[PDB]
């Protein structure tokens, strides 16, 4: 599975760096609102099956992993720069940007991320009919295909 | 994965390869087993025991498969029961690891476990023919036994 | 202790030499005789046969580091101590060599308990040299450099042992190159370089001149680099599986069988050095 | 060239399987490395590529 | 003002890219043309009129030949593997000494089995059809940067030049092989240039190398899109319009 | 499918276990090989996740 | 040891299982099973089609030229045709044949279209990362 | 001294182990068996028995 | 190659530094413990570095 | 187990085999195996589908199956 | 020399083969679950063997 999570990546950077369209952007906004409503912003332990609060935290941790870890670090890497910018006007060590800039850094790079992993988050999700959660993430799907004109897995 | 007719010389081809093949510095055992051919690979089914009586007609060698990390003292005099259990299916080269004399160096040992389903077609069509073939061999009682001994 | 092993071996010996002129079938199963009653035999004094080898090296970083050092020598009842259980507590673990020959398991637990146990007295040994090389006058020399080398090689050497001693482990590496890597680091790296730490040690004492420090460094530099690239890749092939005492393998140990030779010739460049630095020394002829 | 007899150098044989549609085949697949001597009038001669001294002369 | 004509430059060449890529698409998107026969032993394509196939579907029939490869390095979706180029034999003569063919690009192959002894299978030299769009091999040709070198006598190359292919395939007709180079493609994908799937294979590279490109793959120029290009452009223009701003203050020291 | 089609016999082949080398290498040498009788008699499945018996007294 | 391994991927769950009609397919053997049916045919749910003579002979290969020497009862159950009894405990086991059979069918039925657009990309939504 | 010459012996022997033992196909002996298994046993040997024992004791 | 099916266990390359194969379990766990072994050992080289 | 991907053969032998082992089959299981033999072997009906799907589709198609019936009963009483 | 070099090497010599190579992994295979799986580097080629 190393191949595929790297073809998977990349296909997130292509689209990414290709942009989106009306279309487009409305499935993806939907996607992530239905996986931070269900998984990010919920406990996934609260899950009625095993299954499905199983497979729900394999997609919270992939979703930290590759969104809200590396939103810190380019937010951090930002709030660096910034630091050495101060630091060279002040001739001294400074503190306030650093929490300031690191918040704002992570704010401005956690919707880019989210936008590109918006569709591997909400695919991890089908665990099936049978479940809630399950269940929830095929309405949201065909909504997705009614909007978008076509089908998905 | 079809056995067409050949165009070409066979022996020809035989020949070249064994003369001229081509090499290269970082090459798997897979396509370099120079010193790792045999004839009549000992087959196996995957995922259950067997008991493994180990002996020596002269002096003593050493029965061993790197890949599944055995080593078996096959010693003259001596039945030694030792447990056998392929967890996976996969075919595994092994070669003697105790002096034995001349050809100490070339004495390959193939192993391959497979699925019981494998195992057992290999088994009826190539092992269970001959148990027999010392007294009655023919294509009949081939198909005769096949069919009176179905799992 | 080769006054204790050395009528086993003997015995053992004759019993061969008996079996092959006159028949006597002290060893053929046929008749009552037990093949795995020679190799019991021989094992009994092969192993203090190692041990007796390993045990004088100790004693040439143990007095060189105290006298380059200015110091008196850390722990010397506790390391002696420790040699004597090593030497007394060999005699039991002499059916590590034959694991796999068949004996019962009560047995080869034994062995294997004993053998793991015997790591205590090397880490104290280690220790105690570690602990004589701090708070002193340091004054380096060649004999000193040896002593490190020495040590260098012999921590990785009995590191590699307690590995082997790992049962498990050991099914797989017996017979194979990754123990030729493991007692070629022990004695072709640990037993010379303290010969040679004491041959530089006492090189006043017995050519009644000093040493030339330029072919000595070279020396010391060329085998212990020789060594080293000669018995590190070993390991590779014993870990890759190759069997010993075998002269033609598979194509897939070229690159460390190579390795391995260059190391062999790097280790006989240095023993060039030696005899040019012997050479040197007389040439010098200075009190 | 064939010395010391033909079951063990087997040098006319390999140049007409080289020269063959077989080995000519074989090249294209390039599993097999290329020719590397030439049988001159009597004589054969390795190419300078082939990394090898030319054979000692029968006297 | 010397980065703003660059992003003037780079938004000039994004439009140019983008009518190049429609054009093109617009070819490929007419059916396959298939030359068998004579046809196929000696193809239309030449130099003279090279730019009337561009771009064009062709089913052509001939023996390529693994064994003197070309492997031309390439990155696709993180492998920096190279693109497999044989030279493809449409007519031999029974000595075989005088040939004559094309130039194939079979797709991208990863860098651990580029070699030929590394690979699991013996290589068919026979007659075979392959599908392939007419491509001149521009941004391979293109490709390499500065100080970037080839040896075609150790048969290393860092791009695709097309005089040193040919010399290298050694056919009779070297005008006709230096014209253009085929790309195996599958006329089964999507003719999108925006499509993201440029090789046909799925997640799990289940295809067997090496890997025939798409239509959208063949239509996509690896960092020249039109959508990178305007990105750079924006970039350079935004530089240029702070470095103006900062020049005209200090020029006006109020 | 362990088995292979012949365009001779117009049947299907089968070979005892082989090593990669010799069925990449050696294809155009084989031999033993032996006409497929199939998994079955009755052509049903053999796919079975197998244990291990009863003891014998 | 204790915490040799110095940790432990919980995380990583037992991989579900994603075929169409897997769990049609255990319930009928199960079923099966408790018919207690010597034959085997029988695990599949097309047998009464594709052995038409198990309901009514029995004889499934044809035993020409080749000799019938059977030693116990184990020998040629599948030349044994279906009694009362195992008829009887198989008519018990129609509505789960009729599902796993109805589930094959629409299984069938569905096929590739260039609709799907998600294709190449379906190991996500199967669930194979961890 | 005499533990020098046995220890050029024993390196010699090392030598011819190591070049027997450089690539695959015997360059060194050539397919002779028995004699590399001899002139490893007499390395053995010569370098436990003849090399470290004399110098030492 | 067993139709299709792979069966090869060991593709060990020429200069291969680990185990032939790791599908055995017992080499997986040996190769587990080994990569502990040498984790744990943090404390004893800075200590061995600083003297 | 790793198992190497390989789409279907199509070749046109095996195909022709597999076939003509379907119509037996077809043929034999509308009587009901009320045959003097019986040569049908239903393992190959798998391999069949399996390795020919153009066929298959053939003979899913309602026109194609009867156009192949219709040529297999004009061939048998030939 | 003696700490960081022979602490981070071997873990950053894995992490650039994931990155670039997948852990060595075979393609052209079927099913990832039922596929085995190709393990990162776990033999420390900087500590002697
Ligand atoms: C000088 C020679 C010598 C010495 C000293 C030793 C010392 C030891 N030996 Fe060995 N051995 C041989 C020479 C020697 N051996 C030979 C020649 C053979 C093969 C004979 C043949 O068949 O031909 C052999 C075979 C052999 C085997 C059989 C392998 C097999 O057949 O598969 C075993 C099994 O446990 C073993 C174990 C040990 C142990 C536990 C020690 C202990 O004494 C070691 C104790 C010391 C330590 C354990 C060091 C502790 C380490 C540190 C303090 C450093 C830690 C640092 C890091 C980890 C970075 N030896
Ligand atoms: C003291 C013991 C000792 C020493 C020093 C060595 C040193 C070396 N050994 Fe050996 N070896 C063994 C004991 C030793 N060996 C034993 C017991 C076996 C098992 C045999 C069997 O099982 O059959 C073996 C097996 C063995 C094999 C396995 C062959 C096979 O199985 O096919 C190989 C392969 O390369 C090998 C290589 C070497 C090399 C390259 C050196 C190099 O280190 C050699 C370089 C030279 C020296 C290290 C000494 C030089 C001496 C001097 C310069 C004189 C010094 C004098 C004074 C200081 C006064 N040895
Ligand atoms: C009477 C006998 C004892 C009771 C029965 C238990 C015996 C069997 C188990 C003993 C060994 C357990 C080893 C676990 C693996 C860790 C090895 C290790 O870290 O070694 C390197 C370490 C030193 O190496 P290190 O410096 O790399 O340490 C790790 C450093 N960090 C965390 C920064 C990476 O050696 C030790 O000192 C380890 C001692 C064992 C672990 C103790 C942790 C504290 C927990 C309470 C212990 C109470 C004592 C009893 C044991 C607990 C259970 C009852
Ligand atoms: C008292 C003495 C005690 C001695 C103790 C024994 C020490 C033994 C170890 C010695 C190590 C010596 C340094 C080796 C450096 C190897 C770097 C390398 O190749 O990368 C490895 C690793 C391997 O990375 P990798 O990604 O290539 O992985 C290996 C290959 N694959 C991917 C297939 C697994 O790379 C790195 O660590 C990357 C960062 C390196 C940064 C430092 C570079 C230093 C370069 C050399 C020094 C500078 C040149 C001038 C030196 C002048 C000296 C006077
Ligand atoms: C965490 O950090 C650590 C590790 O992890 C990285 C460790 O692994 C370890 C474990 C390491 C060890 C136990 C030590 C391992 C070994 C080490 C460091 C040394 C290895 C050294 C090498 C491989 C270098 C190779 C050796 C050599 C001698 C090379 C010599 C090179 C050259 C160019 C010389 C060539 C010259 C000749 C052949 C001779 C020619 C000249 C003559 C004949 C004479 C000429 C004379 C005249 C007059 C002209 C430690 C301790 C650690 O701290
Ligand atoms: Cu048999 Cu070594
Ligand atoms: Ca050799
Ligand atoms: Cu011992
Ligand atoms: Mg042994």
């Amino acid at each position: 599975s190393c191949t595929t999570r790297r073809f998977i990546d990349e296909k997130e950077k292509l689209e990414y760096s290709r942009g989106y369209n009306q279309q487009e952007l409305e499935a993806s906004k939907l996607r992530k609102d239905f996986v931070k409503k269900y998984i990010v912003d919920f406990d996934t332990t609260l899950y009625k099956t095993q299954v499905e609060r199983d497979w729900a935290y394999i997609a919270k941790r992939e979703y930290r992993y590759e969104v809200q870890l590396k939103s810190i670090g380019y937010g951090g890497a930002l709030a660096n720069a910034v630091l050495l910018w101060r630091i060279y006007a002040n001739k001294k060590m400074v503190f306030w940007p650093i929490p300031i800039v690191g918040a704002l850094g992570y704010l401005y790079f956690q919707p880019v991320f989210f936008q590109k992993s918006n569709k591997r988050f909400f695919d991890m999700c089908n665990v099936g009919e049978e479940y809630y959660l399950g269940r929830e993430r095929n309405k949201i799907l065909r909504e997705c295909n009614k909007i978008l004109n076509v089908e998905d897995f | 994965k079809l056995l067409k007719q050949s165009i070409y010389d066979q022996t020809t081809q035989y020949k070249l390869i064994k003369k001229n093949k081509k090499r290269g510095e970082l090459i798997p055992v897979t396509l370099a087993r120079r010193i790792l051919r045999t004839k009549k690979t000992l087959v196996l089914p995957a995922h259950v025991n067997i008991t493994l009586i180990t002996n020596s007609y002269d002096i003593v060698h050493s029965w061993f498969i790197p890949g599944l990390g055995i080593k078996l003292d096959c010693v003259p005099g001596r039945s030694t029961h030792h447990t056998f259990f392929i967890d996976n299916v996969g075919f595994y080269y092994g070669q003697c690891a105790e002096i034995c004399g001349r050809y100490h160096h070339h004495m390959p040992i193939r192993v391959c476990a497979l699925p019981f389903e494998h195992f057992l077609l290999w088994w009826n069509t190539f092992g269970l023919p001959k148990m027999l073939n010392t007294v009655s061999r023919k294509r009949f009682e081939t198909h005769y036994e096949l069919r009176k001994y179905s799992w | 202790m080769l006054a204790t092993i050395t009528p086993v071996l003997g015995a053992a010996v004759i019993m061969m030499a008996f079996d092959r002129h006159w028949q006597t079938t002290f060893f053929e199963y046929a008749y009552g005789g037990d093949p795995i009653l020679s190799q019991h035999l021989f094992w009994f004094f092969g192993h203090p046969e190692v041990y007796v080898l390993i045990i004088p090296t100790f004693g040439f970083i143990n007095m060189i580091v105290p006298h380059n050092n200015t110091r008196r020598v850390a722990s010397k009842h506790h390391m002696i101590w420790a040699i004597y259980v090593m030497a007394y507590m060999g005699y039991l673990v002499w059916g590590h060599h034959m694991y796999l020959v068949g004996l019962d398991h009560r047995s080869r637990t034994m062995y294997s308990t004993i053998t793991i146990m015997i790591s205590m007295p090397a880490t104290i040994k280690v220790v105690n040299w570690t602990l004589s090389l701090v708070n002193g006058a340091l004054k380096i020399d060649l004999p000193f450099l040896f002593s490190m080398s020495f040590l260098l090689l012999f921590l990785v050497a009995g590191f590699t042992g307690m590995w082997l001693s790992h049962v498990s482990l050991n099914v797989s590496m017996h017979d194979t190159f990754y123990v030729v890597a493991h007692f070629h680091i022990m004695l072709s790296g640990a037993a010379m370089t303290g010969i040679f730490s004491g041959i530089y040690y006492y090189f006043n004492a017995l050519f009644g001149v000093k040493y030339s420090r330029m072919f000595g460094y070279m020396h010391l530099i060329y085998y212990s680099g020789g060594q080293w690239v000669a018995f590190v890749p070993l390991f590779y092939l014993g870990f890759s599986g190759m069997p010993r005492r075998i002269h033609d393998y598979p194509v897939v140990f070229m690159g460390w069988h190579s390795m391995s030779t260059t190391g062999h010739f790097i280790t006989l460049v240095g023993i060039i050095f030696f005899f040019l630095m012997m050479f040197d020394s007389h040439i010098e002829r200075r009190a | 060239l064939d010395y010391p007899d033909t079951d063990d150098t087997d040098d006319t044989e390999t140049f007409k399987d080289y020269k063959s549609f077989t080995g000519r085949r074989m090249v294209d697949t390039g599993i097999v490395d290329p020719l590397w001597y030439d049988i001159r009038e009597g004589k054969k001669v390795y190419y300078d590529w082939a990394g090898v001294n030319q054979p000692m002369e029968d006297i | 003002i010397g980065t703003l004509l660059y992003g003037a430059n780079q938004s000039s060449k994004a439009r140019e890219n983008k009518v190049a890529t429609e054009t093109r698409k617009e070819r490929m998107a007419k059916p396959t043309i298939q030359l068998t026969g004579a046809d196929s032993q000696n193809p239309p394509f030449t130099e003279k009129n090279i730019n009337d196939w561009l771009y064009k579907t062709v089913s052509i029939t001939g023996r390529p030949i693994h064994g003197k490869g070309m492997m031309i390095p390439a990155k696709s979706y993180g492998l920096h593997g190279f693109e497999y180029l044989v030279p493809f034999v449409t007519k031999e003569n029974e000595d075989g000494s005088v040939q004559e063919g094309l130039i194939l690009n079979l797709g991208f192959i990863p860098r651990e089995y580029a070699p030929i002894w590394a690979r699991a299978r013996v290589e068919n030299v026979e007659e075979q059809t392959f599908t392939c769009v007419v491509t001149d091999g521009k941004h391979l040709s293109e490709q390499g940067g500065l100080f970037a070198s080839n040896k075609p006598c150790e048969n290393q190359w860092e791009y695709a030049d097309l005089d040193q292919l040919a010399k290298h395939t050694g056919f009779v007709n070297q005008e006709q092989v230096r014209s253009c180079i085929l790309e195996h493609v599958n006329t089964e994908t999507p003719n999108d240039e925006r499509d993201c799937r440029h090789i046909d294979i799925c997640s799990d590279y289940k295809e067997d190398y090496p890997y025939k490109f798409t239509r959208s793959g063949v239509l996509q120029q690896p960092g020249q899109m039109y959508w990178d290009l305007n990105k750079s452009a924006s970039y350079y223009s935004l530089l240029g319009l702070g470095c103006s701003v900062f020049s005209a203050l200090l020029f006006l020291a109020k | 499918k362990c088995f292979f089609f012949d365009h001779g016999l117009k049947k299907y082949q089968m070979f005892e276990p082989e090593d990669m080398y010799t069925v990449v290498f050696e294809g155009w040498a084989l031999d033993d090989l032996i006409t497929f009788p199939g998994f079955t008699p009755t052509g049903r499945t053999n796919s079975y996740q197998i244990g291990l018996s009863p003891r014998q007294r | 040891a204790l915490f040799f391994m110095a940790n432990t991927a919980i995380s990583v769950p037992s991989v579900l299982d994603t075929s169409p009609c897997m769990k049609q397919m255990l319930a009928y053997e199960d079923c099966v099973l408790d018919a207690n049916v010597p034959q085997q045919e029988v695990i599949h749910p097309q047998w009464p089609t594709i052995w038409p003579r198990l309901l009514t002979d029995g004889k499934l290969l044809e035993f020409d030229k080749v000799p019938f020497h059977p030693e116990n009862i184990y020998n040629y159950t599948y030349m044994r045709p279906l009694t009362k009894k195992n008829k009887q405990y198989l008519y018990e086991c129609e509505e789960e044949r009729f599902v796993f059979k109805a589930c094959l069918r629409k299984v069938i039925s569905l096929k590739k279209t260039d609709k799907h657009t998600s294709w190449d990309t379906a190991e996500v939504a199967n669930l194979q990362l961890t | 001294y005499f533990s020098m010459v046995t220890g050029l012996s024993g390196a010699a022997l090392a030598t011819m182990i190591r070049l027997e033992l450089a690539h695959p196909g015997s360059p060194f002996f050539k397919g002779d068996s028995l004699r590399y298994l001899q002139v490893v046993t007499a390395h053995g040997l010569i370098m436990v028995f003849f090399v470290v024992v004399p110098i030492l004791f | 190659m067993w139709g299709n099916l792979w069966t090869e266990a060991s593709y060990q390359l020429n200069f291969n530094i680990g185990f032939s194969s790791l599908r055995s379990d017992v080499l997986i766990h040996l190769a587990q413990w080994q990569y502990w072994w040498w984790f744990w050992f943090a404390l004893i080289w800075s200590f061995y570095y600083f003297i | 187990m790793e198992v190497k991907y390989r789409g279907p053969s199509d070749d046109k032998l095996e195909c022709e085999f597999l076939e003509n082992n379907l119509l037996s089959c077809l043929r034999e299981k509308s009587v009901q195996d009320n045959v003097a033999k019986m040569t049908c072997r239903p393992e190959f009906l798998v391999w069949f589908f399996l390795e020919c799907p153009t066929k298959a589709a053939v003979y899913h198609d309602p026109k194609g199956l009867r156009n192949i019936f219709i040529q297999d009963k004009i061939k048998q009483k030939g | 020399i003696v700490l960081t070099w022979g602490w981070s090497s071997f873990q950053i010599g894995g992490y650039n083969y994931e990155r670039f190579d997948d852990n060595g992994e075979r393609r052209n295979t079927l099913y990832w679950k039922l596929s085995p799986v190709e393990f990162p580097q776990s033999k420390l080629w900087n500590r002697p063997s």
